[PDB]
């Protein structure tokens, strides 16, 4: 998270780390949307340009963490995925359209003071909260600046990072990029003149962009961290899987059919 | 999973349930009454 800050403890209790099993590395973020189900980005599992095509025993998931590094004994769950559901009209050969994936946990999680689901948006919360200039909340463990790498890229926070970042209006998301935008994605970030900064970066992808509804005091996940040209460049914005529109798919696969 | 609210969902045990606010929520509520 670029220009973010360390999160208080219990801040996104829905935050999930997507790790490779052996040898261990953090690959992506994801969120807990119930004691069985994790939403993350599709690019996290399958990116064919890069031969990435991860299966259920390449992968584990950690829940309830705050520090990136060391095992928080009392509070964290490692778990293995039972299944992996990637959208069929997911498009890796262009613009990462319909970039969403659902992961079925092996067994139910015991919910906790540090582990708790986030809600998916209804129609009305999408209608009331998705306006240009309204801010939502990205969190994650990824790099704090753009990098290449040396023997490691150096850029790894000890503790979970937060940034709050305003929704941006579509003809400016549009014109930020030569990439084809589709209604499945939105962008967010500060504009060159606004002189606040911040952005997801690598390793934050797959994670939640959440907004709090004042109406009921709940947090809703409106976005999944999808793609960027680099991290926090100016004149440039982060893009984000529009969860609500792909609510047709989500409820599909969870109820088997379901859409 | 449920849309709209799995009862306690998006109500964090350490924050809303203890009616404490986190260090950055007011920035968002700010952004709300900067718009509609
Ligand atoms: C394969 C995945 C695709 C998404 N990613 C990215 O988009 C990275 C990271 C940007 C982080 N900043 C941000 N989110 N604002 N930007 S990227 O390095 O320019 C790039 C790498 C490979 C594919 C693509 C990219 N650009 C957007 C394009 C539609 C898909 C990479 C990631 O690991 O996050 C690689």
């Amino acid at each position: 998270i670029v220009e973010g800050q360390d999160a208080e403890v219990g801040l996104s209790p829905w935050q999930v780390m997507l790790f490779r099993k052996s040898p261990q590395e953090l690959l992506c973020g994801a969120s807990l949307i119930s004691d069985r189900w994790v939403l993350t980005a599709a690019h996290c599992l399958l990116y064919p340009p890069w031969d990435k095509n991860f299966t259920v025993d390449d992968l584990l998931v950690r829940i309830g963490k705050h520090s990136r590094t060391r095992y928080e004994r009392k509070v964290e769950k490692i778990s293995m995925l039972d299944k992996i559901y990637i959208h069929p009209r997911y498009n890796w050969k262009e613009n990462l359209d319909r970039d969403i994936a659902l992961l079925k946990l092996k067994r139910p999680i015991e919910l906790s003071d540090y582990i708790h689901p986030v809600c998916l948006p209804d129609k009305q919360t999408a209608a009331k909260l998705l306006h240009a200039g309204f801010k939502g909340r990205v969190t994650g463990w990824g790099n704090r600046r753009e990098t290449w790498t040396t023997s490691v890229a150096e850029v790894q926070p000890s503790v979970l990072q937060v940034v709050n970042l305003p929704l941006v209006e579509r003809p400016v998301c549009k014109a930020s990029t030569r990439i084809r935008i589709t209604d499945n994605m939105f962008c967010a970030g500060y504009k060159p003149g606004e002189g606040k900064r911040g952005d997801a970066c690598e390793g934050d992808s797959g994670g939640p962009f959440v907004m709090k509804s004042p109406y009921n005091n709940r947090w809703y996940q409106m976005g999944i961290v999808s793609w960027g040209e680099g991290c926090d460049r100016d004149g440039k914005y982060g893009f984000y899987t529009h969860v609500f529109r792909l609510k047709k798919w989500i409820q599909k696969v969870i109820d088997r059919l379901g859409s | 999973t449920f849309g709209a609210g799995e009862a306690d969902c998006g109500l964090r045990p350490l924050f809303e349930k203890k009616q404490v606010q986190d260090q950055t929520e007011k920035e968002l509520f700010e952004s709300y009454i900067e718009g509609r």
